[PDB]
């Protein structure tokens, strides 16, 4: 009983929390492709 | 096989947010065959500008 009480109550601001760290993942994942494009074409026009 | 959803629709939503950033780039593109919007970009092609 103790246990399904907390789980649910864990459930529920973990799933706020799997929500919220779904966003934050997307948002570090454009900084990601944007830096990692940024590299190689810098790469590419210097080495020419 | 919800979490695999998860992990599948995140990785389409990505994929999506990575469709609709190449999007927002070509809309730029094609409406950008007029004068340039911004000309502070046109000082970026030289090191001297």
């Amino acid at each position: 009983g103790g246990d399904k009480d907390q789980m649910r109550q864990e459930l529920e601001q973990l799933e706020k929390a799997n929500e919220k760290l779904r966003e934050v993942n997307n948002s570090l994942v454009v900084s990601a492709q944007d830096v990692k494009n940024e590299e190689r074409d810098i790469q590419h026009e210097r080495e020419s | 096989e919800i979490r695999d959803l998860i992990s599948e629709i995140d990785a389409k939503a990505n994929a999506i947010n990575h469709e609709m950033r190449s999007i927002q780039r070509q809309a730029e593109s094609k409406t950008k065959s007029l004068t340039t919007t911004d000309k502070i970009g046109i000082l970026n092609q030289d090191q001297d500008l």
